[PDB]
RNA sequence: GAAAUUGUUGAAAGGGAAGGGCAUUUGAUCAGACA
RNA sequence: GGAAUACUGCCAGCUGGGACUGAGGACUGCGACGUAAGUCAAGGAUGCUGGCAUAAUGGUUAUAUGCCGCCCGUCUUGAAA
RNA sequence: AAAUAUGUAAGAAGUCCUUGUUACUUAAUUGAACGUGGACAUUUGAAUGAAGAGCUUUUAGUGGGCCAUUUUUGGUAAGC
């Protein structure tokens, strides 16, 4: 009959990079995680313990545990009509410090220097973000430039 | 308890905007422009009529 | 009886000390209004005369108008439509241009019919077809008290002042232009133009960004 | 797919750090109204440069007119159409008046003849025929006579009312 | 007489009527699952503080 | 055709009247709605609110738990509001020289107040005296501590009451509450 | 002393069904105010 | 070299004909025209005139005419079957 | 190695300076977690919208489906 086991479907997910097999680089075992810490999980295919599911890979989850190899991560699932809290215990080489929130630490950092800077020069300092705004007036000019007639080329072969 | 549209209803159209009275009284919606003699320059026109 | 006569008397002259000032803020509206045009249409005729080109700024103000019915309708279509303010056929409402504006105009593309109003589509608009939101109700645009009584806050104390902060983007268009209740316009006087209206107005239909036309198209059904 | 009017269309890519300025590309665009000749600026160009309409922009367009609308004309035509089953090459004349008044009849024929719609036809080229004997199509020679001369035999007269009292006659 | 097995047709519209709720987060998470040392160390470092500011303000 | 982003025709979903006939209920309704309308005081609306409650939402609030609120940092002088019956409570041994105003006082409350020299006073007499609610103090009886609570959501791993009639060694202990017959929970 | 059903008298319509909805013509019949 | 006109757009430019509607019921508001008193098309129709005062309008009912209308109840994905 | 769908973040439950607790941890007042006190208000940290948000108890009916565009399996095909 049907086959549902815990590592169904993940032939291709759970493989290695193309030149990229064998052992872990160091680094992976150097860095720090903290409670709180945002991360994301991408699984090892080399190591077979601590292996997170299938369901998890490429989700983005918050530190809440620290142990002696593996950390734990909350992520909510969408389990019908709601969404669940979930936690699990995975080694540090499926997981790495996610940098989507690392850019958003230097804005905070550069609007308090800015709201600094222009404290005792001038109110209104800017400190949002804008889309990008419809372009402005402009002058083209042709020197050097005279524009090219261009016309649609026959139908060819040339096979 | 009625709605009563402005430019079809001229004093409702001097209820709102004062100045329609100075619009009027002056034709500013018939305006002269400035005479100008600019001409343009001679790539201008040879790029237009380029076949 | 007292305050028979004194508190009429200064509360008369208060309403004509607002008048006066109403009076000279249009008059400051106008000369900024025509001195602007007038420098764009120069500006292209020093370009031309120096054997260059104006390449005139891009829009920032669109009016988006929905032309179809409520059935059979895509969900991510349908929930753009309700945060456009769409839920009726020829519903229209101002969107200010961005670039996150641009991808909510390409989803609903089909459905709505969009372009560049100009000054006098939307002086005639607000007079005739202007409503506002006040305590959740729609409240004609009657009378310039109301207008002050919910935007006075943001420097806006005239229909002519709203009319300004919709035809010149300002920084509190977002306020004024969510105080606008959706335009409620009818069908064309002189028809669609088109003999099938749910195709692209570049392959001969009515849907898609008509540019500068959508002006002959909102006073028909204005 | 209209009246069709004439479109000078010049355009450029938006400008870089690496290239400022770059080149201008212009190509005349037969259209009924502005809105269609700027999309087919961008349909073009996508078939000859790596550009499009997020990373272009319209430089200036323009009304082409006519310097003499006033004046019979002889206009040979060359055409890229697709029919039904593969892509075919094709040159007509046509005698008017005006690049605007030619083109028209062009579709007109082109969708009786051929049955091609404005979606399958591009117009590779315009020109105008300045010497006689420079025309390679009878149907055309055949008006370029020395005193053309033809009578309108079997005149049809309009009736506005449903019933008429005497027999018609076709003279002319 | 057989039937139909299986489908979702029809089934995320009626999640979406009333559902689809982001769950609420609340202040000071529940410790269930964290280090049983680190607890029991946390437990008394938060009886030395009370006893600290208490004596502040006796 | 419109495309409703919201049910139409909702009711608000709050009483608006009390459901009761209680003809001494609905004359405190009439005078206190008209407070809330003409003294724009924040007590008056809440007053108002709280005379619509029905018997489960509004419990008894015993002596003790006015003494409780009395040695409040500052509250020793105010006019405690119960909307609701003030019962008797034996545990407490001294009682302060408050005012009080409920809906009932129950044959015990009102005798030990008066004993320790306060007053029992009714809703309408507050009004008088407090027609903005001045030096007031709302208290409310607990909700949770119903019977009928312990039982709400009910289910695994919960730590629910059951539903159960009878009480005792054969009743509800066997396979699923334990390990050693099947599973706990 | 009801209905199904039936006789007589009176009125009406009817070219392979009858009955119904909207509007009005025709025939018969009828209430309301004359301040 | 100097004009005209076509096309597109604007006017808080003027003006003629037709159709439907008359809701509300002391005063209160925002305005306009006036030195003023006042007036006004300004928070919803008034003025003038004629015929008839009854089956004339209208109601009910029968019939005729234009268009439309398949037999209800039920099980069913689906019933005039 | 696309297109379309998909996880997370865009602040007050935040950022920064200083120092209190512990039986955990460190060669070590080293670190971790939790705190006292001080500084920065809502262009307070993108857009749009919001018939307001959140929560609870109880219960009916249903648990034979089918059609169309698109993706797609078995079959020569089917109103399969
Ligand atoms: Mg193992
Ligand atoms: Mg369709
Ligand atoms: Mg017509
Ligand atoms: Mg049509
Ligand atoms: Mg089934
Ligand atoms: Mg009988
Ligand atoms: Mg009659
Ligand atoms: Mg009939
Ligand atoms: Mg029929
Ligand atoms: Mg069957
Ligand atoms: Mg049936």
């Amino acid at each position: 009959g049907k086959s549902h086991g815990y590592r169904s479907r993940t032939r291709y997910m759970f493989q290695r990079d193309f030149r990229k097999h064998g052992a872990v680089h160091l680094s992976t075992y150097l860095k720090v995680y903290k409670v709180g810490d945002i991360v994301d999980i991408k699984a090892n295919g080399s190591i077979q313990k601590g292996m997170p599911h299938k369901f998890y890979q490429g989700k983005t989850g918050v530190v809440y545990n620290v142990t002696k190899s593996s950390v734990g991560v909350i992520i909510n699932k969408m389990v019908g009509n709601r969404y669940l809290e979930k936690r699990l215990n995975l080694r540090v080489e499926h997981i790495k410090h996610s940098k989507c929130r690392q850019e958003f630490l230097e804005r905070v950092k550069a609007n308090a220097a800015k709201r600094a800077e222009a404290k005792a020069q001038g109110v209104a300092v800017q400190l949002k973000r804008q889309p990008a705004q419809p372009r402005e007036s402009r002058i083209v000019s042709t020197e050097g430039n005279v524009p090219q007639t261009l016309a649609p080329v026959p139908y060819e072969t040339f096979i | 308890v009625l709605k009563k549209n402005p430019l079809k209803n001229k004093q409702v159209l001097l209820r709102l905007n004062p100045y329609a009275k100075v619009f009027a009284a002056e034709k500013l919606g018939s305006k002269k422009a400035e005479k100008t003699g600019t001409k343009p320059a001679a790539v201008f026109t040879e790029t237009l009529k380029h076949d | 009886a007292e305050q028979v006569a004194a508190e009429r008397a200064a509360r008369k002259a208060a309403n004509k000390e607002k008048r006066a000032i109403i009076l000279e803020r249009n008059a400051a509206y106008q000369k900024e209004y025509e001195t602007a045009e007038r420098n764009i249409i120069q500006a292209k005729r020093d370009a031309k005369a120096a054997g260059s080109y104006y390449v005139e700024a891009q829009h920032k103000l669109v009016f988006v108008v929905r032309i179809k019915g409520i059935n059979k309708i895509p969900p991510k279509p349908r929930k753009v439509l309700q945060l456009l303010r769409l839920t009726r056929i020829n519903s229209g409402t101002f969107v200010k241009v961005t670039k996150a504006t641009l991808e909510l105009l390409k989803l609903i593309e089909p459905y709505v019919a969009y372009g560049y109003p100009s000054y006098s589509t939307i002086r005639q608009l607000v007079y005739k077809r202007g409503f506002g939101k006040i305590n959740k109700q729609r409240v004609p645009l009657s009378d310039n008290a109301i207008i002050e009584a919910n935007l006075g806050k943001y420097g806006i104390l005239s229909i002519d002042d709203l009319i300004h902060e919709i035809i010149t983007v300002g920084p509190h268009f977002k306020q004024a232009n969510n105080f606008l209740w959706p335009f409620k316009l009818s069908n064309p006087s002189g028809g669609w133009g088109v003999p099938r209206k749910f195709k692209h107005f570049i392959q001969g239909g009515s849907f898609g960004n008509r540019e500068e036309f959508i002006n002959k198209l909102v006073k028909s059904m204005n | 797919m209209a009246h069709f009017k004439e479109y000078q269309v010049i355009g450029r890519r938006l400008p870089t750090e690496s290239v400022p300025e770059p080149k201008l590309f212009r190509m005349r665009i037969f259209a009924s109204n502005e809105v269609i000749a700027k999309s087919r600026y961008w349909y073009f160009l996508q078939k000859l440069h790596k550009v499009k309409k997020a990373s272009g922009e319209i430089v200036s367009i323009n009304q082409i007119n006519e310097a003499h609308p006033t004046k019979v004309k002889n206009f040979g035509v060359w055409v890229r159409y697709d029919s039904r089953s593969g892509t075919h090459n094709m040159y007509k004349e046509i005698r008017d008046v005006s690049r605007v008044a030619a083109v028209e009849t062009l579709y007109q024929d082109m969708a009786a003849r051929h049955r091609a719609r404005f979606r399958s036809i591009h117009i590779l080229k315009v020109a105008e025929i300045e010497k006689t004997a420079d025309v390679k199509r009878q149907y055309v020679k055949q008006f370029l006579t020395k005193d053309l001369k033809f009578p309108l035999p079997h005149r049809v007269q309009k009736s506005t009312k449903t019933f008429s009292y005497k027999r018609p006659s076709t003279f002319y | 007489a057989k039937s139909k097995n299986h489908t979702a047709h029809n089934q995320t519209r009626k999640a979406h009527r009333n559902g689809i709720k982001k769950p609420k987060t609340y202040k000071y998470p529940s410790l269930k699952g964290v280090d049983p040392k680190f607890r029991r160390n946390h437990k008394h470092a938060l009886h030395g503080t009370a006893k600290a500011l208490a004596a502040a303000k006796k | 055709g419109i495309d409703h982003t919201s049910k139409q025709h909702k009711r608000s979903g709050h009483r608006t009247a009390p459901k009761s006939d209680n003809v001494y209920l609905k004359l405190l309704v009439k005078l206190y709605t008209f407070l809330a309308r003409r003294t724009d005081a924040p007590f008056n609306k809440v007053v108002l609110k709280a005379l619509f409650l029905s018997k489960i939402n509004r419990p008894p609030v015993s002596v003790s738990r006015i003494a409780r609120a009395l040695k409040q940092e500052g509250a020793a002088n105010k006019t405690v509001v119960v909307v609701g019956t003030v019962t008797d409570d034996a545990r407490i041994f001294e009682f302060p020289k408050t005012t009080v105003a409920a809906l009932r006082f129950t044959a015990g409350a009102r005798a030990k107040i008066v004993k320790a020299g306060g007053e029992c006073i009714t809703l309408d007499q507050l009004a008088v005296r407090a027609p903005k609610g001045q030096n007031t103090l709302i208290l409310r009886g607990p909700r949770n501590s119903r019977e009928a609570v312990r039982h709400f959501g009910m289910g695994p791993h919960k730590g629910k009451a059951p539903r159960i009639l009878s009480t005792g060694r054969k009743f509800e202990r066997a396979r699923g509450r334990r390990r050693s017959k099947g599973f706990k929970v």
